[PDB]
RNA sequence: UACGGUGCUGAAGCAACAAAUGCCCUGCUUCCAGGAAAAGCCUCUAAGCAUCAGGUAACAUCAAAUCGUACCCCAAACCG
RNA sequence: CGAAGGUGUGCUGUGAGGCAUGCUGGAGGUAUCAGAAGUGCGAAUGCUGACAUAAGUAACGAUAAAGCGGGUGAAAAGCCCGCUCGCCGGAAGACCAAGGGUUCCUGUCCAACGUUAAUCGGGGCAGGGUGAGUCGACCCCUAAGGCGAGGCCGAAAGGCGUAGUCGAUGGGAAACAGGUUAAUAUUCCUGUACUUGGUGUUACUGCGAAGGGGGGACGGAGAAGGCUAUGUUGGCCGGGCG
RNA sequence: AGGACCGAACCGACUAAUGUUGAAAAAUUAGCGGAUGACUUGUGGCUGGGGGUGAAAGGCCAAUCAAACCGGGAGAUAGCU
RNA sequence: UCUGUUUACCAGGUCAGGUCCGGAAGGAAGCAGCCAAGGCAGA
């Protein structure tokens, strides 16, 4: 039936995109944790 | 169709006119990619080809796929050569069966134009 | 080189630079047509360019 | 003609690089 | 425009059946150009370097394919293609 | 004609009728539950500028950048 | 002149064990007495890997349906070609947005993938393919909502909001018919146009804004008159006498 | 005129069977209710867990809800097996 | 026993092509094609 993931790009990027993280204290802490674990990509970007 | 009869006559009509210095100068695109001196010894190799295709019984020419180990011993013995050379001559004939069946299916322009010159990576010769 | 180029004025260097880019252009033209045998040439010129540029800078710099 | 030049060219030649 | 930029625009002639077709029939040549060059600069650069008259330059961008080498997934680089219309009184030079 | 197509030539090309949920219509009539904002657009002038500037019309002339464009979308290509 | 480990066999100890030795193995092993312990496994619905079992069983994804001839080929129920049959047709057709990202088209290959074979594929490998002043995005303008200089507030982080500045699902200039590719076309080509800007001339001339006013600019329901897309018949033209 | 009537798209889920290691982690087939409105649906936005939201069933918040999810305290504690 | 046609190398003869020995003279083993010949047939 209608499942849980109905994808949208504009949605995806406003919610989790780079800039969206950088907006806030918490977000920059996420990006801190990721850079510390050494991910391939931090956020969802194209 | 295409046999070693038409291959016999292909190579015996082509052992009259065939030369490596006259046919490595009639194409400008294939003598610059693969080396211009990898052409052939035309008289040696075409008199070899005609010899080997003389060593065959006529239904071994008209039906080239029935040639097996004993047949190649007999052909390699008939002209005084190696079983490996007859191997590579039936190889060459196999490639030309491929090409003239492809020239049979595809229109002469779409099978002469889609023809490809090939190297294993973009760097020259390796 | 690079002693040789060092003794030339800034103008002659601009002129040489343009010659070099013409030569370079021409070269990768030949190379993309499959008409090149000597590949080692590209590197030759591609590096010479840099040499020239690196001089222009220090003649302006000081 | 065309089928004799497409015969001979890639016959002599495509027997060369292969 | 500066000429120094120009000589850096045009990478290579594009060779293919479509290319040949337009070159013969419509009097048009096909170029791989630097990803960042524009219709202005390509018009300029052909008119300058091949010294022939350009009418108009149409362009597109080709996304490189995705390949596998030994299980590894790589991505062939993008690039830009330019259909370059010559004014009919011209006949091609290749230098 | 390589049997895949290429080239030439090319008749008539009207009338009646029916007819939308499309258009006229952001209209018209009525109701009450009373039915976005802002810019392009037209005009009025303040600071100003006045034979400068600027506006109006016709002709000439140049420009119109960049990115998307394949294919799938009632689905074997999207969410399962 | 053959270590550890693997596999046998023989002998010996009350027992965990020890010794010797045939094959395998192809470079490490270690007496004695001490020392330190990640020190001994069958169980924990233990944890990882491997292999069983049911079993060559159930199942092979809509009960729309297939049949024949020829081709290719190692091999054709399934692929291509032709011929009849059958199903969808307010869709099982055609075009978009979203979402995907090369799946598109050609050649070539058949291990794995495809619930069977596969010569076929949305599979593998190589090449090609996306052409815009007027279609979209960008851009101009704002909605809800967001961010927000100063500012107010708050232990710190921060919360709220002013001027602003963003934010389309809305408002804002303009292109049509035909031809063409193996694959793009309102983009390429043929014809015929259109819009907005810049400079220039000429003729005339009160032009100027973030301010003023108009415009943009807006609901539901209903009614039915005018039409067109479109279709049917006739005339017309080409062919048919089966 | 109408939270009017019959009735397709559209929205929903009343009964029956099949399915129950499914074609499907909630469907299918045959019937059934609304269908000009307290309707339905697209794009975007808002409300965050001692909270939301609820024509109120403790329903709903990513197939997890009488207090979500992820990381931490943490090797919580376990007179129990 | 005439004619029709069949049988790759491994029964025979000719043995082209090609190949071995020789500076040359020439020989040679023999594939194919042909004729015996062996399959199978018209009489
Ligand atoms: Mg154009
Ligand atoms: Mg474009
Ligand atoms: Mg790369
Ligand atoms: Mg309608
Ligand atoms: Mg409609
Ligand atoms: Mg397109
Ligand atoms: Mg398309
Ligand atoms: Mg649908
Ligand atoms: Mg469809
Ligand atoms: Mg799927
Ligand atoms: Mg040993
Ligand atoms: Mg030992
Ligand atoms: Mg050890
Ligand atoms: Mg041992
Ligand atoms: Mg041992
Ligand atoms: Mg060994
Ligand atoms: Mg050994
Ligand atoms: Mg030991
Ligand atoms: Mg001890
Ligand atoms: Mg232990
Ligand atoms: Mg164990
Ligand atoms: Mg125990
Ligand atoms: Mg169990
Ligand atoms: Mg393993
Ligand atoms: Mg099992
Ligand atoms: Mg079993
Ligand atoms: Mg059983
Ligand atoms: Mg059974
Ligand atoms: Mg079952
Ligand atoms: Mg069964
Ligand atoms: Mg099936
Ligand atoms: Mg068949
Ligand atoms: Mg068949
Ligand atoms: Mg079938
Ligand atoms: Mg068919
Ligand atoms: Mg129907
Ligand atoms: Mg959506
Ligand atoms: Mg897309
Ligand atoms: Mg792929
Ligand atoms: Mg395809
Ligand atoms: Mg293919
Ligand atoms: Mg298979
Ligand atoms: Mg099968
Ligand atoms: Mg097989
Ligand atoms: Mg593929
Ligand atoms: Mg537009
Ligand atoms: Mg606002
Ligand atoms: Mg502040
Ligand atoms: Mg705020
Ligand atoms: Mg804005
Ligand atoms: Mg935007
Ligand atoms: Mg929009
Ligand atoms: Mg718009
Ligand atoms: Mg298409
Ligand atoms: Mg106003
Ligand atoms: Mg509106
Ligand atoms: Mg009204
Ligand atoms: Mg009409
Ligand atoms: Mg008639
Ligand atoms: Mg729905
Ligand atoms: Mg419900
Ligand atoms: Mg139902
Ligand atoms: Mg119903
Ligand atoms: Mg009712
Ligand atoms: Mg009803
Ligand atoms: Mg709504
Ligand atoms: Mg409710
Ligand atoms: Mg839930
Ligand atoms: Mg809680
Ligand atoms: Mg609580
Ligand atoms: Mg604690
Ligand atoms: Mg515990
Ligand atoms: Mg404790």
């Amino acid at each position: 039936m209608k499942r849980t993931f109905q994808p949208s790009v504009l949605k995806r990027n406003r919610s989790h995109g780079f800039r969206a993280r950088m907006a806030t204290k918490n977000g920059r802490q996420v990006l801190a944790r990721r850079r510390a674990k050494g991910r391939a990509r931090l956020t969802v970007s194209k | 169709g295409f046999d070693l009869n038409d291959f016999l006559e292909q190579l015996r009509q082509m052992k009259n006119m065939g030369g490596x210095x006259x046919x490595x100068x009639x194409x400008x695109x294939x003598x610059x990619x693969x080396x211009x001196x990898x052409x052939x010894x035309d008289d040696k190799v075409l008199v070899r080809m005609e010899a080997i295709i003389n060593s065959m019984t006529m239904k071994e020419r008209a039906k080239p796929e029935i040639i097996k180990g004993s047949r190649k011993r007999r052909i390699a013995a008939g002209c005084g050569m190696q079983v490996q050379d007859v191997n590579r001559l039936l190889k060459q004939f196999d490639d030309m069966q491929r090409m003239m069946k492809k020239m049979k299916k595809g229109g002469x322009x779409x099978x002469x134009x889609x023809x490809x010159x090939x190297x294993x990576x973009x760097x020259x010769x390796x | 080189k690079a002693k040789e180029l060092r003794e030339k004025s800034v103008e002659e260097l601009n002129t040489e630079l343009l010659n070099l880019l013409r030569e370079q252009f021409n070269l990768r033209m030949q190379a993309a047509s499959g008409q090149l045998q000597q590949s080692h040439l590209l590197k030759q010129v591609r590096r010479d360019v840099a040499r020239v540029k690196t001089l222009l800078n220090e003649k302006a710099g000081a | 003609m065309k089928q004799s030049t497409l015969a001979l060219l890639l016959l002599l030649l495509l027997l060369t690089p292969v | 425009i500066r000429e120094e930029r120009l000589l850096k625009v045009l990478r290579a002639p594009h060779v293919s059946e479509k290319a040949s077709t337009a070159m013969e029939k419509s009097n048009t040549i096909v170029l791989k150009v630097a990803k960042d060059a524009t219709k202005a600069e390509i018009k300029a650069a052909v008119q300058k370097l091949f010294e022939v008259e350009v009418e108009v330059v149409n362009t597109l961008v080709v996304k490189g394919k995705v390949k596998r080498h030994g299980q590894r997934i790589g991505r062939r680089s993008d690039w830009k293609k330019a259909y370059v219309t010559l004014k009919e009184g011209q006949n091609l030079d290749f230098v």
